[PDB]
């Protein structure tokens, strides 16, 4: 009975397809029967259930792929700072410490990476783009040593962000690139980790981002488009790093994000009559801490001063029951191949989902095991709040560039 | 020569490349996060390093570009030389949409691949097969976010709205629960005649109840009706409340219920007549969301529910 994904009322939350099939219904009851099946297995093997975080096996996967990949991770030869970052960070989340000649090692390879003009590529001598930018800085701060904040050509990484703003306030991913919401809150986050924020850096920036929230509440990644978890983490972060976070109705975007949560597998879906998927455990997850810290700036008195407003609980059941891979590494759902990727968010989203804090008030929640409970994370930059005052406070020790 | 035909030799092992060195990858001498290359890979990489050191704007490194993007269709470096040599070596861009065509086919969810075909459009100024291709791929998977967000630009950028009502009226009967065919529904109505015409909110606002009437349970439709009508706030609709309490006997569901909490709320907020009847209403529903109806927001619910006790009491 502790575990409400395997409560008895807990089928009452079942698909009701009213009868009507589509694609949608079709594909949904399909997880659903095999959700079920992995709830239902203490029960078939007459086993107590015990929800507990393969660690160690985590760990092993996550420390090996960090010095070699096979040739399975050919597609992520241009997104090698982001393995990086992935796995320094679901490193960090496991409280597993990264030796000085690892560090080092990292810091060298994210030097090769950075472009003569600023920024980095997704690997040496690739043109530089704000997604491995984004996650160069967040794999340099996770180290915070001397050498790792001494990479970053902060000068030259000013340029460069100028060289993409746009006159509407958004900002190209790359030169010659696309516009989207990421590329806002890549800049936004390099930006402030390194004190380089000029004047007018940021000018129509948040204006931008708002044009972005569409009748759902939620952010699309472009005016117009679907609302969208990984677009409107992106986008109300954006704005909470630049103190901008009422220009959004974030009474919609509530509503909105609280409705992602999914009744019966208990994690989140990206966007409405979608599939359930452990990467939203993090995007969508670490809006509510985003939103309980915007609504208390405005002097909320209805929070809550104990919980996240999402099933705390249930989210923690779907990643541990669902989404670990028994060799090691986590995934989207039961039957899909595991990755770097969702090891990172998952991870990120089971930490979110056992530390809610807010002023003076603090309350875990650890399912399973006591030794699930994984170190905090930030949900502006989702390194650790630790690895984000390092970094604010070493580079506010240094002046913000001028022009050349 | 196809990177997957059988007879594909290695760029090292073929005669017109003879006169170019190998460029290799520096990783450094303690190297991280090393992808393992095959020796395909590895062969094509330390070749293309090489043409774009050099910026050789030939026909061969064109071709191998090519080979290069096969590999990996997220080199946005890789894309970048080749939208370089289209231009210098006057390359036709009809037989380079034949191309992207064919790699968006069997990569659909890839960046790069559709920005590629947005700057060839561009370049060509022609969005004549747009459309079709869209609808193409749309009918392989019908929720591909780069496949409506080119659609959208698309027709934005070229003004191709006559018809897209229409489409999305046909992929609403295909799959009424499709979330990306509403928000195309309402991305097409708010660009042409808006929503503040009277006869087109009442008849977008009596299809939905007819959709919610045969799908109680699919939550687009529920969204839909409270999206085209939160703008000026539920409560300027007095007929709505009643009309939803009558389809609550047989059509129930906990989306209805909150939508009731949701005219509540703008009800208590512009001064309504029974406000101490309205607010003790919405407390109960928000109690029967929290303990049985939609436990999996609890915190929502107890959060809303303590929210109107304070603004409105
Ligand atoms: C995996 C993978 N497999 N392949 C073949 C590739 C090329 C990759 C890869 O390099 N990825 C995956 C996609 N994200 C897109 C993206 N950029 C972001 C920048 C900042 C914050 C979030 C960002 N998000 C994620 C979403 C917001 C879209 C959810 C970049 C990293
Ligand atoms: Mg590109
Ligand atoms: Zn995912």
């Amino acid at each position: 009975e502790p575990l409400y994904s395997l409560r008895p009322e807990h089928a009452r939350e079942r698909l009701q397809d009213d009868s009507v099939e589509t694609v949608t219904s079709i594909e949904q009851a399909k997880v659903e029967e095999k959700i079920q099946e992995v709830f239902s297995s203490y029960k078939f093997n007459h086993l107590v259930p015990r929800l507990v975080l393969q660690r160690e096996k985590h760990f092993h996967y996550l420390k090996r792929g960090l010095r070699q990949l096979t040739d399975a991770y050919e597609c992520l030869d241009a997104s090698r700072p982001w393995l990086c970052y992935w796995i320094l960070h679901s490193l960090e989340l496991l409280d597993e410490p990264i030796p000085q000649i690892v560090a080092t090692d990292v810091c060298q390879f994210l030097e090769l990476c950075q472009s003569p003009d600023g920024g980095f590529g997704g690997g040496p001598g690739q043109y530089p783009h704000l997604a491995p930018t984004y996650a160069a800085v967040n794999a340099l701060c996770i180290i915070g040593t001397e050498e790792a904040y001494n990479v970053i050509n902060r000068e030259k990484l000013l340029q460069y962000l100028y060289s993409l703003k746009q006159p509407d306030g958004s900002f190209l991913m790359h030169v010659g690139g696309e516009v989207d919401v990421r590329s806002a809150y890549c800049a936004a986050s390099v930006a402030s980790l390194t004190n380089i924020i000029t004047p007018d850096l940021f000018e129509g920036t948040a204006e931008w981002i708002a044009r972005c929230q569409n009748w759902e509440g939620g952010i699309g990644g472009v005016p117009g488009m679907e609302a969208h978890g990984g677009y409107t983490f992106c986008g109300l972060a954006a704005l909470v790093i630049l103190k901008k976070e009422r220009s959004l109705n974030l009474k919609s975007l509530l509503q909105w994000v609280t409705s992602r949560q999914m009744r019966f597998e208990g994690g989140f879906q990206g966007r409405c009559n979608k599939l359930v998927d452990g990467c939203y455990s993090f995007w969508q997850a670490g809006l509510l801490p985003l939103l309980h810290r915007a609504l208390h700036a405005q002097g909320d008195p209805a929070l809550s001063m104990s919980h996240w407003m999402f099933h705390q609980q249930a989210l923690q059941e779907y990643i541990l029951m669902c989404c670990q891979c028994p060799a090691g590494g986590l995934l989207d759902k039961p039957g899909k191949s595991r990755d770097f990727y969702h090891t990172c968010y998952c991870l990120s989203g089971l930490s979110i989902a056992q530390h809610f804090g807010s002023g003076a008030m603090l309350h875990d929640v650890v399912m399973g095991v006591p030794e699930n409970v994984l170190q905090p994370t930030h949900p502006v930059y989702n390194i650790g709040p630790d690895k984000v005052i390092q970094a604010t406070t070493h580079f506010l020790q240094k002046p913000v560039p001028g022009f050349e | 020569l196809s990177l997957d035909s059988p007879t594909y030799v290695l760029y090292r092992d073929r005669a017109e490349w003879a006169d170019i060195d190998p460029v290799p990858q520096n990783d450094g001498p303690s190297p991280v996060v090393q992808i393992i290359y095959s020796e395909k890979f590895r062969d094509v990489y330390d070749y293309f390093r090489a043409v774009l050191q050099r910026d050789e704007r030939s026909e061969r490194a064109f071709k191998l570009t090519r080979d290069a993007i096969e590999l990996n269709a997220a080199n946005y470096t890789v894309w970048h030389f080749r939208r370089v040599l289209l231009r210098s070596l006057q390359k036709d861009l009809q037989e380079e949409m034949n191309y992207i065509t064919a790699i968006i086919e069997e990569q659909p969810k890839n960046y790069q691949v559709w920005h590629h075909r947005r700057v060839l459009v561009e370049w060509l100024k022609d969005p004549s097969q747009e459309l079709e291709f869209i609808a193409d791929i749309l009918n392989q998977d019908a929720k591909n976010y780069h496949a409506w967000q080119h659609r959208q630009w698309v027709i934005q950028e070229f003004r191709l709205w006559d018809n897209e009502l229409q489409y999305v009226d046909q992929l609403l009967k295909e799959d009424v629960r499709n979330n990306s065919v509403w928000n195309q529904r309402h991305f097409v109505i708010s660009n042409t005649t808006g929503y503040s015409d009277r006869a087109v909110l009442e008849r977008e606002v009596q299809y939905t109840l007819e959709m919610i009437k045969l799908v109680p349970h699919n939550e687009s439709a529920w969204n839909y009706l409270k999206g085209i009508l939160q703008d000026r706030g539920l409560s300027r609709y007095p007929n709505l409340l009643n009309q939803l309490l009558d389809l609550q006997p047989s059509h129930s569901s906990p989306y209805l219920i909150a939508f009731l909490v949701d005219i509540y709320e703008d009800m208590l907020e512009n001064q309504c007549d029974n406000k101490e009847d309205i607010l003790n209403k919405a407390l109960e529903l928000c109690e029967i969301l929290a303990k049985e109806k939609d436990t999996i927001r609890k915190e929502y619910w107890r959060y809303i529910g303590r929210s109107l006790q304070s603004k409105h009491s």
